[PDB]
């Protein structure tokens, strides 16, 4: 969004060295006991893992390849939920501008808690009048006593939580068949032979579930100064 | 009073057994001296490049903002929970801690002062350098300076030598030194 | 480490032959007593004695030489003029 | 037409593997960028030199059921098999499916 | 430029209003919709239909907004930007070697002959017996 | 093509110069690099102003969760204990300064001769 | 005024016309994210200043006013006899300043004072 | 407040005794007419000098 | 990119106010007929006399002009108490002939 | 006198002698004169960017010995400035209405003399002095110093 | 790729086979009916990266061989 600054460096990837040490407990944690630094090494291990086994791609469904990756399959109940929270984030830095509200389509006014203060401007052109300041609480349909335009509060709240990303993934998504170490295994050594590292996560990840010091060069990789 | 003032240490074990954090470095990872790690590596002592060596003892600063991130746990040294939670941390620090932690608190002032300070101490060198010296003549008589207004006026531009060596010998006749001091042949 | 975005052109990473014995941090893993920093050797925190200890020699050599000018050179109108400001040797005042 | 053309962030490489740009004082390292060109050889040059993604040719099965579940998305994934995908025609890809 | 101005100079965060002109259509647009033909009464309304991100077309500035501050290799951009980019440094630089080959040699001659004549060679020679340079900007007299 | 170590041999001319010639290139090279450079190497690394500013601040987790003292706590006092004993120093201050304020009025109020008002007309 | 967005303005060419502000008027906000919103902020601030009968009175004051003053500025360098700008004059002595003293009599004798003076006797 | 005053207050009152007896150099000049007449030498050497 | 300002505002506004300064100026002296032809000298009528008699040799050279004034002021009573043109003058010659 | 190469090239090497010719005509060169860690974000530059920094950078560095010469002319001419005649009082001359003292408000050195009248202070300095109060400067002849620019 | 470049004189016979290797892949899996997903048919081993053949170490060549007195 415009109101956003730069991207950030860990925007794009987080670093080798924030990997869980406990690899194999990480592999085995359900998505809703895991962190959000355990949530991305657990969906990079994973999805690293199928996409770099080429010979099983063609034959898997996007349903288990979506899941492989940490990617939702998309539904009306998340996607209603995604699209509100995107069109409260957007609002915090831009104008409110959209068709007049009705009592069939009231204005709807996101907000977390239960009341936000709202104007209202009228209609376009000559219907438009200056602004009348009203706090929009929960559970009644206000209108304007000038213009008569309908609004409505509509709270992002879900079991004694307000509505984020990481709610709806926990909510809708299931996980499924535990991962399997074996494949980790395989896939690395795939990739990472005589020398040559080309799944370094993968490396990384093999060395702590083997505890950590046992792969060459890991332990060298290890040790720091400062 | 704590475990921590009598034992300093940077990013040692039971910190909060230790009761409190007596260092300012934040950060490390490094894999080598003055190598890339994460933080920003700041200190009163032991960081940055050493003249003397002629060696980087910490990498650049990596910033948290956007050219940046996080640390990694691995490698964090000041923990909010005891960093923070300062209930009663004059006693486990002590007078000469207090003492201490002021004076460790000004550090971005006195890294200000180190940058500051030389080009004033070379102002201040002019300043001394010149105040020694016997002041110029700045005026003479009005009426003898019209009567030999060519060559005082103008004398500097013809012959700057003979006219500086013609100045001295003023200075010496107005300061009664003339005979204690040789004016070198021009 | 460093940046995500540095990186080796080729991805290698050697089979130190070198038998040398692991450093204690290179296998730590994080701990209760230990919830952060494991991966970091431990150092002495040299500012915590050496800030102090350094700022009281200065003050002291600071108050100490000004009182002693002071005290010790005859009256003038600042630290240089009592130190050259005196009039030339036998030039009786 | 952002920062002068200059991308906020980009990946560097380097050929020595223990080379480190902080550590290290030496004058003899040339950079590389992403797709590998050497910092001596001027972006006006080597943005007009073509490069393309190769993926392993194992992927060409799995890039070919993609095109024929989303035949939008078929051209795309021939030019990616064929060796003929640039950045840019990634780029395209990339939105057109949002 | 050196001033940051949100609209034009915004380097801060590099936050462009429309789309780059490489991009198809087809693939990403500026956000622009006010040309859309009635919609048709039996048509319902699902969403908001507050301006935002449910429009197809801001949510793509948005995301390209975000994607586009990593890429491989730099935009260069023409020699007209490049120019302008580097305006007053340029024009700074030349000032100062107009004022050391123009300003500088004609100024040394002004004294020169001011020592013979006593005052500068683009001055009135005075008859009224004071002595001195005198004024120096003729033109200004 | 042969390499030479970067900025010893010069490429404008194929002769690589005469004894004092090449000393000075070399020396120069070697003196830049590895002697001036030490002086800017430790102001920019040793002595950063903006690298203090940041000292004593704790790490930015990578986990956005742990980062709630940015603004549980006021920046003035990000330095915990630090920042907490540079107000306490200044505030033991207080006194110490009404003492010597107070000090200013009289010495003002007795040059005027305000305390012989009475013994004035006495 | 127009009321949708499909509806072109129209500009006239030169420094000051609709283009030319539109041109500017976001240059330093934050608001004008993107087409559709920035034209929809253009035209209601042009709606509520340009369109607003009222607001040219003060149009017609604020230049009636600086012509006023940016001529009585001019008035003084040029014709006062006391506002030196050159130095000349201020080189010599009061009674050599035979240039400076050329305004004096010209400037004592403007066109309104000859005008307007005749009419004291509605005072006196 | 009167803690710290009496420090201050004891400073400037032998300051103030002290400026109004004469400037620096009209008491140093005191201290030498008298070591001038302890001697009855018409000049002698000026202070931190030998003759 | 988008322009703000004139593409040369600078030398624009810079050089065309001085161009309308000047030209302005002239209208302004052709309107009151103001003497337009410099003169660097003072206008005292008898001391320029004064100056053309030393021009022309009937006053001494580096005569001071209160020697040639009929009231004296106290310093220049001072001033005549030491004056000798005469010798200033003989050391003027002696001075060319060591240069010659 | 070495044949072996042309004069023009015989001029350019000697130009070269710090490498400033060399690093315009090799970019590689010119990377490689950086310092390792400003040296990783060298490949973004242009041609017109490097070439254009180092003529702005080269014609800096080229005029400051010429600052440098007519600085040292400078501090010569004031070194020995010509005296001027001494300024009759005018109707509006030296007009005090209290002591110059904003400088020392407690001391009240040179109550009588100007703030930079180094002449007036030098005497009253020595006025000190003959009442046993030191004070410095206004004691060495200026040809007798260092830096003073004013020997022959 | 850059890397290699550097090394094409060793590398031209490897780089002339995996020529021809990636384009008879190419050809195959094109050329096959739609909903045929099998594997090419091709010889890897000359195909780098691929796990037959994950590279080689190549040496930095940033290193000055001249004598720069000569
Ligand atoms: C019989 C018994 C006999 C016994 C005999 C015993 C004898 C013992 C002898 C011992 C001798 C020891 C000798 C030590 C030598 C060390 C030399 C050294 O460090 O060199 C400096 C340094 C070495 O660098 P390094 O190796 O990285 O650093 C080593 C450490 O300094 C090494 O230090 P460290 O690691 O230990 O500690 C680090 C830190 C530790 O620091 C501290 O502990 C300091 C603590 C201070 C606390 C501050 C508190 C602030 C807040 C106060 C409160 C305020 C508010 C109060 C208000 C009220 C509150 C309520 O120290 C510093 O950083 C000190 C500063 C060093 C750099 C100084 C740069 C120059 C500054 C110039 C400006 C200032 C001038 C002032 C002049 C004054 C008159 C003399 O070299 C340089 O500075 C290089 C200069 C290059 C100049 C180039 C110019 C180029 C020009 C080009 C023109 C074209
Ligand atoms: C083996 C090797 C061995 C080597 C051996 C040698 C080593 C080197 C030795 C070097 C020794 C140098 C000695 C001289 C130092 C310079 C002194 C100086 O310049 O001062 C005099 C100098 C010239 O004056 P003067 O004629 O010599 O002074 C006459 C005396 O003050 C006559 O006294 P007064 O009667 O006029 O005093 C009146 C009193 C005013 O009296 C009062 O107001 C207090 C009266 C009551 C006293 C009892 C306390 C009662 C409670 C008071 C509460 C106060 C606080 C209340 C709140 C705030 C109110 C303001 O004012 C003061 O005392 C002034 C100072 C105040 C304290 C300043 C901080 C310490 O003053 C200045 O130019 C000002 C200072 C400029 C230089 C310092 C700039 C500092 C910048 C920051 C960085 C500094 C880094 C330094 C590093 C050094 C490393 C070594
Ligand atoms: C007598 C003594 C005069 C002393 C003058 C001192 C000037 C210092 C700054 C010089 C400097 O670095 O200028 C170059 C530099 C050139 O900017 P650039 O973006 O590289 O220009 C690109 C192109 O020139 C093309 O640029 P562009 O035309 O596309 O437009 C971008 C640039 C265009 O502007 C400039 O570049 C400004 C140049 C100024 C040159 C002055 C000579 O915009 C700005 O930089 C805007 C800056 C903010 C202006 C705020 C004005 C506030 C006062 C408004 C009036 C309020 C009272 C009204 C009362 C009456 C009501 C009826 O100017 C600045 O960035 C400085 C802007 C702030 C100056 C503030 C001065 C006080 C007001
Ligand atoms: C072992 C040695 C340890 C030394 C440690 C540092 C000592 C600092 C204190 C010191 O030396 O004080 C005397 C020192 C030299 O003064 P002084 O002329 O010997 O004594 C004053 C005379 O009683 C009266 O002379 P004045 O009436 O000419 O006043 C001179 C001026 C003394 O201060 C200055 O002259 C300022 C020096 C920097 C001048 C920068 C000028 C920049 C351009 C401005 C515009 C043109 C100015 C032209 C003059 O007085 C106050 O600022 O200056 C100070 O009083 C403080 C200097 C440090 C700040
Ligand atoms: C067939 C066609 C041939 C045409 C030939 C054209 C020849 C033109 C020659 C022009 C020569 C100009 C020389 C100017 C010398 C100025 C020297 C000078 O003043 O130096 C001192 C002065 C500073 O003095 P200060 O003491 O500080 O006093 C002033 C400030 N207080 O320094 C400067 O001005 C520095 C700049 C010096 C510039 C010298 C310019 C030389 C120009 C040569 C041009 C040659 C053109 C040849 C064309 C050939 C075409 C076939
Ligand atoms: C950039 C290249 C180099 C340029 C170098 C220029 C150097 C000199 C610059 C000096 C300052 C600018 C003014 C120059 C004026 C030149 C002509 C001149 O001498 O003018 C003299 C003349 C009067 O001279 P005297 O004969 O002594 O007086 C007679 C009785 N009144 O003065 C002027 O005209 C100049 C002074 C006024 C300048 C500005 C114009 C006056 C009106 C100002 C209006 C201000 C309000 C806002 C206006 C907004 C725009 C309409
Ligand atoms: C002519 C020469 C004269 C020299 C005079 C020197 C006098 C020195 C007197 C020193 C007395 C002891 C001061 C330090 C201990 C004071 C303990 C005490 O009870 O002080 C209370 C008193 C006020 O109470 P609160 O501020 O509410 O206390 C809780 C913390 N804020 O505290 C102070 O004044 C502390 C002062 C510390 C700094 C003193 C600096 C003096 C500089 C000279
Ligand atoms: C901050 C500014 C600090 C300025 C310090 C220097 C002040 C200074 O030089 O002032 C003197 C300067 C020149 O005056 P004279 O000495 O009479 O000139 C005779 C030339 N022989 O001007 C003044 O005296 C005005 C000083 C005003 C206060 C300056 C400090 C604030
Ligand atoms: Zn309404």
């Amino acid at each position: 969004y415009r109101h956003w600054h730069r991207m950030s460096e860990d925007d794009w990837a987080l670093p080798l060295d924030s990997m869980p040490e406990d690899v194999k407990t990480l592999m085995a944690t359900p998505q809703t006991e895991r962190g959000f630094v355990e949530d991305y090494w657990y969906n990079r291990i994973r999805g690293e893992a199928t996409l770099l086994d080429p010979e099983a791609l063609p034959s898997k469904s996007y349903i288990a390849l979506a899941r492989d990756m940490g990617l939702q399959i998309v539904d009306e109940p998340s996607s209603h939920m995604m699209g509100l929270i995107e069109l409260y984030e957007y609002l915090r830095g831009a104008s409110f501008v959209g068709p007049f509200g009705t009592i069939e389509n009231p204005v709807l006014v996101p907000a977390v808690g239960q009341e936000r203060v709202v104007a209202c401007t009228g209609g376009v052109g000559d219907e438009e009048h200056f602004t009348l300041w009203f706090r929009c609480r929960e559970g009644f349909m206000y209108r304007c006593g000038e213009c008569d335009q309908i609004f409505m509060l509509v709270r992002l709240y879900y079991e004694d939580r307000y509505w984020t990303q990481t709610l709806v993934r926990d909510t809708f998504m299931s996980d499924g068949d535990m991962f399997d170490l074996k494949t980790l295994e395989r896939v690395h050594k795939m990739w990472n032979k005589d020398e040559m590292v080309r799944w370094e996560v993968g490396y990384w990840a093999q060395d702590y579930v083997l505890g950590k010091g046992v792969l060459p060069g890991m332990v060298e990789e290890h040790t720091r100064v400062n | 009073g704590c475990e921590a003032v009598k034992n300093p240490l940077i990013g040692g074990p039971n910190q909060k057994a230790r009761g409190a954090i007596t260092s300012g470095f934040a950060g490390g990872g490094a894999k080598r001296l003055g190598g890339k790690g994460y933080g920003i590596m700041a200190d009163w002592c032991d960081h940055g490049y050493s003249f003397t060596k002629g060696q980087a003892i910490t990498g650049m600063p990596h910033w948290p903002l956007w050219c940046g991130g996080g640390v990694p746990d691995k490698f964090i040294k000041i923990d909010p929970d005891v960093h923070f939670n300062l209930q009663g941390y004059r006693e486990r620090i002590g007078w000469y801690g207090f003492f201490t932690a002021f004076l460790q608190a000004n550090y971005h002032a006195f890294v200000y002062f180190v940058r500051f300070i030389p080009i004033n101490i070379a102002i201040f060198w002019i300043y001394v350098n010149e105040r020694q010296r016997e002041p110029q003549e700045n005026v003479m008589d009005h009426e003898e300076f019209f009567r030999d207004f060519d060559s005082i006026y103008l004398g500097q531009v013809f012959d700057h030598h003979r006219f500086a060596e013609w100045l001295a010998r003023r200075r010496a006749v107005k300061w009664g030194y003339a005979d204690q001091i040789h004016i070198p042949p021009v | 480490r460093g940046s995500v975005f540095q990186m080796p052109s080729t991805p290698v990473y050697p089979l130190t032959t070198t038998k040398k014995v692991a450093p204690p941090t290179a296998l730590a893993k994080r701990t209760p007593e230990q919830p952060f920093g494991w991966g970091s050797p431990v150092r002495e925190d040299r500012a915590w004695r050496v800030v102090p200890r350094n700022f009281i020699i200065l003050v002291i050599v600071y108050l100490s030489g000004w009182a002693a000018i002071k005290t010790m050179l005859p009256r003038g109108g600042s630290i240089l003029g009592q130190i050259y400001g005196g009039p030339p040797k036998g030039r009786l005042i | 037409a952002y920062n002068g053309g200059y991308p906020f962030h980009y990946v560097v490489q380097y050929d020595d593997p223990n080379y480190d740009c902080e550590a290290d004082f030496e004058f003899e390292e040339i950079p590389r960028d992403e797709f590998g060109v050497p910092a001596h050889i001027p972006p006006e040059l080597s943005t007009q030199i073509r490069h393309t993604y190769y993926v392993p040719p194992q992927y060409y099965p799995f890039l070919k059921k993609l095109g024929e579940d989303t035949p939008e998305l078929k051209p795309y994934t021939d030019k990616l098999i064929m060796g003929d995908m640039t950045y840019d025609d990634y780029e395209e890809m990339f939105y057109k499916f949002a | 430029k050196h001033f940051f101005t949100d609209g034009a100079n915004d380097y801060v965060t590099g936050w462009e209003n429309t789309p780059p002109l490489k991009f198809p259509a087809s693939v990403m647009k500026p956000c622009d919709y006010s040309m859309t033909k009635p919609i048709p009464k039996h048509w319902k309304l699902r969403g908001s239909g507050i301006h935002g991100p449910e429009n197809t077309d801001l949510m793509k500035l948005v995301l390209w907004n975000r994607l586009k501050q990593k890429r491989p290799q730099r935009e260069v951009p023409n020699i007209n930007y490049l120019k302008d980019s580097i305006r007053l440094e340029l024009s700074v630089n030349w000032w100062l070697m107009s004022c050391i080959f123009l300003w500088g040699p004609w100024l040394h001659w002004g004294q020169e002959y001011q020592k013979v004549h006593e005052q500068p060679p683009w001055a009135m020679k005075r008859i009224d017996g004071l002595r001195g340079e005198g004024y120096f900007t003729w033109f200004l007299e | 093509v042969t390499r030479y170590p970067s900025g010893t041999r010069t490429i404008m001319s194929p002769y690589p110069g005469g004894p004092v010639y090449q000393w000075l290139r070399i020396n120069y090279n070697y003196f830049k690099r590895y002697q001036w450079r030490r002086v800017g190497r430790w102001q920019m690394r040793s002595w950063c102003y903006w690298k203090a500013a940041f000292y004593g601040v704790p790490e930015w987790n990578i986990d956005p969760t742990k980062n709630q003292w940015r603004w549980c706590v006021d920046p003035a006092w990000y330095g915990g204990m630090r920042d907490k004993a540079n107000m306490d120093m200044y505030r033991l201050m207080v006194y110490p300064f009404f003492g010597y304020a107070l000090l200013y009025l009289h010495s003002r109020f007795k040059q005027n001769d305000k305390y012989n008002v009475f013994a004035k007309w006495r | 005024p127009p009321t949708r967005l499909s509806t072109p303005l129209y500009s006239e060419g030169g420094a000051f016309t609709v283009n030319w502000w539109r041109n500017r008027y976001g240059l330093y906000s934050r608001r004008q994210t993107d087409p559709m919103l920035a034209e929809f902020l253009f035209r209601q601030q042009v709606k509520e200043w340009f369109y607003d009968v009222p607001s040219y009175n003060y149009a017609a004051l604020v230049g009636l006013a600086l012509g006023i003053l940016v001529a009585v500025i001019w008035r003084h360098f040029l014709f006062n006899p006391d506002v030196y700008v050159r130095r000349q004059e201020l080189r010599k002595m009061w009674p050599d300043r035979h240039r400076q003293f050329a305004y004096a009599v010209p400037y004592l004798n403007p066109q309104l004072k000859n005008l307007l003076l005749p009419y004291k006797n509605s005072f006196i | 407040t009167g803690f710290w005053f009496i420090p201050n207050y004891i400073w400037w009152e032998r300051r103030y005794a002290y400026q109004k007896a004469g400037f620096h150099w009209e008491h140093t000049n005191r201290k030498l007419q008298a070591r001038k007449e302890a001697l009855g030498m018409d000049k002698v050497p000026a202070s931190g000098m030998d003759w | 990119g988008r322009r703000l300002l004139h593409g040369n505002y600078f030398t624009r506004y810079l050089f065309g106010s001085l161009a309308v300064i000047w030209i302005a100026e002239y209208a302004a002296a052709c309107q009151y007929g103001i003497p337009r032809h410099r003169n660097p000298n003072w206008m005292w009528s008898w001391w320029l006399e004064k100056q053309n008699q030393i021009k022309n040799g009937e006053i001494p050279a580096n005569t001071p002009g209160y020697a040639m004034v009929k009231w004296n002021n106290e310093a220049e009573q001072r001033w005549l108490k030491t004056l000798n043109v005469e010798a200033m003058n003989e050391e003027f010659a002696r001075r060319r002939e060591a240069y010659y | 006198i070495s044949t072996s190469e042309t004069l023009n090239q015989k001029i350019l090497r000697w130009l070269d002698v710090t490498g400033m010719l060399t690093r315009w005509h090799s970019r590689r060169e010119f990377i490689l004169d950086m310092d390792p860690y400003f040296r990783k974000n060298s490949g973004m530059w242009t041609e017109w960017e490097r070439k254009t920094l180092l003529f702005l950078f080269y014609c800096c560095t080229l005029a400051t010995p010429y600052s440098a010469y007519l600085d040292l002319q400078e501090l010569k001419h004031q070194g020995t400035k010509p005296p001027r005649p001494v300024s009759l009082e005018s109707r509006f001359m030296n007009q005090r209405r209290y002591d110059f003292t904003w400088m020392h408000p407690q001391d009240k050195f040179c109550s009588e003399c100007r703030p930079v009248e180094l002449e007036c202070k030098k005497m009253c300095f020595d006025r000190y002095r003959s009442m046993d109060y030191r004070m410095y400067g206004f004691q060495r002849p200026r040809i007798q110093t260092y830096y003073s620019f004013s020997t022959c | 790729e850059w890397r290699v470049l550097d090394f094409i004189d060793d590398e031209l016979p490897r780089l002339l086979a995996e020529k021809r290797e990636i384009e008879k892949a190419r050809e195959q899996v094109m050329s096959k009916a739609p909903g045929d997903y099998t594997q090419p048919v091709f010889d890897s081993s000359v195909v780098v990266p691929t796990p037959a053949n994950l590279g080689r170490n190549y040496p930095t060549l940033n290193l000055p061989s001249g004598d720069p007195t000569e």
